[PDB]
């Protein structure tokens, strides 16, 4: 019955101001005791709590946080936003709503806590980046085999997609042929404001002379394509 | 001296 | 206050009982939750006030404390159930997380096969220098990597990256990535990258010497 989802704007640029909207349906915010609150997880990190709003208007915030938040609801639009100020690339995260229940109440009289204590449902998440940076397409770079690179008769190769924004961008080897002992790497974001990977296949060792590696990579956002040819130092 | 939750004091 | 929560990683497979646990700075009463979060997903909902189980959620999940110790409890694992998983409180403001509990499937040990790929040449001559280490199908997670150019410690300009668990090997690989302008890369000769890890008698070194052909 009850479904929420954030939305608002993708990128933001630093010192800029961040606005997040939560719909919801299947409960209304004059429900007494009701609470709206938002929650982000940076990426690879853990959940972090930011703000929460009750149907008395009552609201709170993270005490990090508190001078950059604002929480304002509208009732009848059952909507409930969130306003971020003075943004920085630390704040880019996943962006979550989430319903608090109010209290058993028992012909209006709140009866019993417990129900209360948690956030039972939770919205998609929104992921938000902040950057100042501009569409830029990848250099790819070989990582080469070797002997540093072989263990037994196993060696390994791939490629390095350095500074590109944004995400994402796809890989793959050898026009697809080759699948197996793939691994691509997440990406990292690096100081400059500009996203690096790596994919690396391990192959026979046997091959090396024999078979040629080619890693083809695609940066849909500028419309960059690239095919790489790797080969032994 | 952190503050109570809204509810902390109901039963 | 704040939660620890443990252990923050821990191994385990299908059918098996697992025992998560949450400790609070201060008494929190019962005012404690607990979540599970999917890779890609919202987290949901578990256990609500300490001990209940959400309407909706299979019986083999089951919490309980009160004051500061508090631990959830899943009877029979189950697939779906290797996940991440958190407890929040909201006894005071602000309503604190904890910091994670990362359940994935049990292995054997297995040790990291390590590589290194110093810079190319290309990237070289556009003025940047990257040393790559790579650690390729192992497990547990844990594995520490460690940079040294000339004996000296690099601390704060490399980044690493890890592969969510492997569905057919259940193992991860891991890359480290030290970056240098190339004027400093070309001021040193011995580039080393040292791994300790579980299936590792002793820390591993793999390096190479700049400009040797």
């Amino acid at each position: 019955r009850i479904t929420l989802k954030e939305s608002g704007p993708p990128l933001v640029k630093p010192t800029q101001t961040l606005t997040l909207t939560c719909s919801f349906s299947g409960f209304s915010l004059s429900d007494f005791g009701v609470g709206v609150g938002w929650i982000r997880q940076p990426p690879g990190k853990a959940l972090e709590w930011l703000a929460i709003i009750y149907s008395d208007d009552d609201k709170r915030y993270s005490p990090s946080l508190n001078t950059r938040l604002t929480i304002t609801k509208d009732t009848s639009k059952n909507q409930v936003v969130l306003v971020m100020t003075r943004v920085s690339p630390v704040d880019t995260a996943t962006y979550f709503c989430a319903h608090r229940r109010g209290p058993t109440t028992l012909f209006g009289v709140p009866i019993a806590r417990g129900p209360v204590n948690a956030m039972d449902v939770w919205g998609q998440g929104i992921t938000v980046t902040i950057s100042s940076t501009s569409t830029k397409g990848p250099s790819v770079f070989p990582l080469a085999p070797s002997s540093k690179s072989t263990s037994g008769g196993t060696a390994a190769l791939g490629c390095l997609v350095k500074d590109y924004f944004p995400e994402p961008v796809t890989v793959s080897w050898n026009s697809g042929a080759l699948t197996s002992g793939v691994h691509t790497f997440p990406a990292v974001l690096q100081s400059s404001g500009l996203y690096s990977l790596s994919s690396v296949v391990t192959v026979p060792s046997s091959s090396l002379g024999t078979q040629t590696y080619i890693c083809n990579v695609n940066h849909k956002p500028s419309n960059t394509k690239v095919d790489k040819r790797v080969e032994p130092k | 001296l952190l503050e109570l939750d809204k509810w902390a004091s109901l039963w | 206050l704040q939660l620890t929560q443990s252990p923050s990683s821990l191994s385990a497979s299908v059918g098996d009982r697992i025992t998560i646990t949450c400790r609070a700075s201060q008494g929190v009463t019962s005012a404690l939750a607990w979540y599970r979060q999917k890779p890609g997903s919202p987290p949901q909902l578990l256990i609500y006030d300490a001990s209940s189980l959400e309407s909706g959620v299979p019986s083999r999940f089951s919490g309980s404390g009160s004051g500061t110790e508090f631990t959830l409890t899943i009877s029979t694992l189950r697939p779906e159930d290797f996940a991440t998983y958190y407890c929040q409180q909201l006894h005071f403001y602000p309503h604190t997380f904890g910091g994670g509990t990362r359940v994935d499937v049990r292995r054997t040990v297995a040790a990291p096969s390590v590589f290194i790929f110093p810079p190319s040449d290309e990237q070289l001559k556009s003025g940047t220098a990257s040393v790559v280490c790579l650690l390729n199908n192992f497990y547990p997670r844990e594995a520490k990597v460690q940079w040294k150019v000339d004996n000296a410690l690099q601390s704060g300009n490399s980044q690493e990256s890890v592969t969510e668990q492997d569905s057919k090997d259940s193992t991860y690989s891991l890359s480290s990535t030290l970056t240098l302008s190339k004027a400093d890369y070309e001021k040193h000769k011995v580039y080393a990258c040292e791994v300790t890890h579980q299936g590792l008698s002793s820390p591993v070194t793999k390096s190479f010497n700049r400009g040797e052909c």
